[PDB]
């Protein structure tokens, strides 16, 4: 399990293209989905400098064919997804194939559906447990062969749905799931303004005196 | 040499303060005096790191801010170790803690200004605030206003200081109000500002050079805020550049 | 069927053996003062099973029952069931998979149960998720598939085709360009040999006809799998089979074998848009030249918008787009929805002309 290099997270902090250019291929592949949202989206910034800066960002974007895959991840109508997630939210407040089997033999939208539904399950199980570090054996996160596109789609829903996926809640929720400190690593890597408030949130909503607990 | 070092720390020449604090650190024959001198050394180190800035360069801003925070945190650990029941150093610890919080408000603000270049315009759903940057600068309101309140609380709880120390605390609180007003005039509701600084911006007493440079920075930031009032889009990049230049201008005056 | 077995076996001390052999293997899979006695009984059961499989008392019925039970326990959807079947098969009999490669062919009754194991591993290829397990399964299939049966060999080819097509992530991990392993090279050579021996058998659903007159009623997914294996390049170990398939399906200065429909008797597109995109992604010049022909301007814009393509492919796509501009500029201009975006995209394709001149105007 390969964690992102500190130099890469600084380069995300620094918002500079020259340090991103001198970065190795698996590091670029791991840092990808934020960068392709920086590439194929409407310009948030209108400066003349961000013109060639964005040009150089899309200049280094070639290689790794899976880019096109997550381009499909930014190819769905998202309004139906958010109404479906909201309807599931009020449903919770009141599958012949396996998880890996449905996760592979699928297209983008129902992959989005299953991942948002199980994030809803982990979140309302946090709301139900109230303090106890509960165990969930969600198969698609244990899943040693299928992890990197799972981090990709987690980044995609994190950067799509601002209010229905709040940052600290999804952060502690994937703290409760299986081996996903690297998932939190990706989630704070893709959006640079996450590290200090995720530190705040993890400091409050945990145990106080004994670090020897599970 | 201790008097010279503290005079240099008073005026703002923190490099000679570093060197004389090293000299004191090798010296001296007690526990908490040693920890006190180590804390002062670390503060001088972070302040030299803050003097090493360059205008219109945000990369050096993040780097030197991170160096200043780590040296201040070694210093505040030393100050906490230096505290004694007989002499419960309370002004020093609170002043250093709020200085750390001010520089981290600046760090979150500068990387939040970087977030517009590090995120989408909003999402595909959004097509009058759109994007996570609006929520982030609302959090900046909460942090900066709370920090100004904490500066006021440090002012009210001392009563034993002189005019100069109180005026310096007023300078830090006015910096917090300056950044808060600058942000809530550019991005968060431009509509109900309608002021354009209808008070006096000149003819000051100027009891110290640091006061004068603080007031010049304040007037320049307010001039930039008045000029860039209601011409441009609510998110903008002249707004983020205005915040960046404001943070650089505050951190240039040591 | 794990938890009720776990709380029933542990609560039944007097029935650890049970006279049927299937229950003996069930308790062995469950097992995989009191702990020492349990370990001694497990060792005695392992010795009894080794006598029942490798000893002089090894008959066909008990061996078939034991291995069929192990293979049908391998087919359970839970990965822990396959892990337990792994542990049992390794305890009774790629260093960790050497029992399937070396210990299993040493069985005295290897033929019929080997065919049964080949069928069961073909069924497991539908479901297996571990890439190295799939690699070992493919190696064992390439070494021990019954070639004589046509239906079994066609089912093997279809299962490998489905494995390549619908589970392309597994082979993408197995063909990671950062770390090309010798085991992956052997697996690629084995799959190429499987396809080559299928073709050598057959040449001596879609109707495919060659330029040499040979005819076929095959599946198009098999064609997709073998052309993706063609895009994987020549293996380091063997090169004659890869060049043979490359010469047969993409011959030099000769037309390609055309496709046809079995049911309604119509010509079918053997190379779809995503497949042709992957052809352009490949480093083999013949495949890219074959994919160059019959490309629409909308397909040209779709292919250029993709990323991960080699440099000479963007170059030749740029001259083909210039040729499309010189042929029909108005339709391609009408297909343009944002002139700045594609003008910039062509500018990117430059340093990695006529089309750019059309976009700037």
């Amino acid at each position: 399990l390969q964690f992102v290099s500190p130099f890469a997270f600084e380069a995300m902090q620094k918002v500079d293209v020259v340090c991103l250019a001198s970065l190795s291929d698996p590091e670029l592949r791991l840092l990808l989905p934020c960068l392709v949202r920086m590439a194929l989206c409407a310009p948030a910034d209108q400066s003349q400098s961000w013109a060639q800066d964005k040009k150089l960002i899309l200049r280094l974007l070639s290689g790794v064919e899976a880019v096109n895959s997550i381009v499909a991840l930014l190819s769905v109508d998202f309004h139906a997804l958010e109404q479906d997630a909201s309807k599931e939210q009020q449903l919770r407040h009141k599958l012949q194939h396996g998880l890996t089997l449905e996760f592979e033999h699928s297209d983008s939208p129902r992959r989005l559906r299953l991942v948002l539904s199980e994030l809803l399950a982990i979140m309302n199980k946090v709301s139900e447990s109230n303090g106890e570090f509960f165990f969930k054996s969600s198969e698609l996160f244990e899943s040693p062969v299928y992890l990197e596109e799972a981090a990709d789609v987690l980044c995609i829903l994190q950067a799509e749905l601002p209010s229905l996926l709040p940052i600290v809640d999804v952060a502690e929720a994937l703290l409760h799931v299986r081996n996903g400190a690297w998932f939190l690593c990706l989630l704070v890597a893709n959006v640079p303004d996450s590290f200090n408030e995720v530190c705040r949130g993890l400091i409050k909503n945990g145990e106080r005196q004994d670090e020897e607990s599970l | 040499v201790y008097r010279i070092a503290r005079q240099a720390s008073r005026m703002g020449n923190h490099d000679m303060a570093k060197e004389l604090y090293q000299s004191l650190l090798t010296q001296v024959a007690s526990e908490h005096f040693y920890f006190w001198l180590n804390s002062l050394k670390e503060f001088s180190h972070a302040e030299q790191c803050l003097t090493g800035l360059q205008e219109e360069n945000y990369s050096s801003a993040l780097s030197c801010i991170a160096e200043s925070l780590k040296f201040y945190h070694k210093g505040i650990a030393s100050l906490t170790a230096a505290s004694t029941p007989l002499n419960p150093l309370s002004f020093q610890c609170e002043f250093v803690k709020l200085r750390i919080d001010l520089l981290q408000a600046f760090s979150q603000l500068i990387c939040t200004c970087n977030s517009l270049k590090t995120s989408p315009p909003p999402a595909i759903a959004t097509t009058q605030r759109c994007g996570r940057i609006s929520n982030q600068m609302k959090q900046s309101m909460e942090e900066f206003r709370s920090l100004a309140s904490r500066y006021g609380d440090l002012y009210q709880a001392s009563f034993d200081a002189d005019s100069a120390t109180l005026r310096n605390v007023e300078l830090q609180q006015q910096s917090c109000l300056l950044i808060s007003h600058a942000i809530e005039a550019l991005i968060l509701d431009p509509e109900s500002a309608s002021f354009q600084e209808y008070g006096s911006t000149g003819t000051a007493h100027a009891d110290s050079e640091y006061e004068r440079r603080m007031m010049s920075v304040y007037n320049h930031v307010l001039e930039e805020v008045e000029s860039l009032n209601r011409k441009y889009t609510p998110v903008s990049y002249m707004h983020t550049a205005c915040l960046c230049n404001a943070i650089i201008a505050l951190l240039k005056v040591p | 069927s794990m938890p009720w077995l776990a709380d029933l076996v542990q609560s039944s001390e007097g029935s650890l053996d049970v006279l049927p052999v299937q229950c003996l293997c069930e308790f062995l899979l469950h097992d995989a003062a009191k702990k020492r006695q349990r370990q001694q009984k497990q060792r005695q059961l392992l010795g009894r099973l080794q006598d029942l499989l490798l000893g002089p008392k090894a008959d066909e019925q008990t061996t078939c029952e034991v291995l069929d039970y192990f293979l049908r326990r391998l087919g359970s959807s839970q990965v822990a069931s396959r892990v337990l079947a792994m542990k049992g098969l390794s305890l009774v009999l790629l260093q960790g998979y050497q029992w399937l490669l070396r210990d299993l062919p040493r069985l005295p009754l290897f033929d019929s149960v080997r065919s049964t194991t080949a069928l069961a591993l073909q069924q497991a290829i539908h479901m297996e998720t571990d890439p190295q397990t799939i690699s070992a399964y493919l190696i064992y299939l390439s070494q021990h598939t019954p070639v004589e049966e046509q239906a079994q060999h066609s089912d093997l080819a279809l299962d490998v085709a489905r494995l390549v097509v619908e589970r392309s992530t597994i082979m993408s991990h197995l063909f990671s360009k950062l770390s090309p392993s010798a085991a992956s090279d052997a697996v690629l050579s084995a799959l190429l040999s499987i396809f080559s021996r299928y073709v050598r058998r057959m040449r001596q659903q879609v109707f495919l006809r060659w330029s040499s007159g040979e005819t076929a009623t095959m599946h198009i997914l098999v064609v997709h799998a073998m052309v993706i294996l063609l895009t994987l390049g020549p293996p380091r170990a063997d090169d004659s089979e890869f060049q043979a398939l490359l010469d047969i399906w993409f011959p030099e200065e000769k037309p390609l074998p055309t496709a046809f429909l079995v049911d309604t008797s119509e010509e079918a597109l053997l190379l779809p848009d995503w497949l042709k995109l992957r052809m352009i992604r490949s480093e083999v010049l013949r495949l890219v030249d074959a994919a160059l022909q019959d490309l629409e301007p909308q397909q040209l814009l779709l292919f250029v918008q993709s990323f991960g393509i080699p440099v000479s492919s963007m170059s030749k796509l740029l001259q083909f787009l210039d040729q499309a501009v010189a042929h029909d500029p108005q339709t391609l201009e009408q297909n343009i929805m944002d002139k700045n975006y594609m003008a910039h995209l062509v500018e990117v394709q430059h340093e990695r002309q006529t089309f750019h001149s059309l976009l700037t105007a």
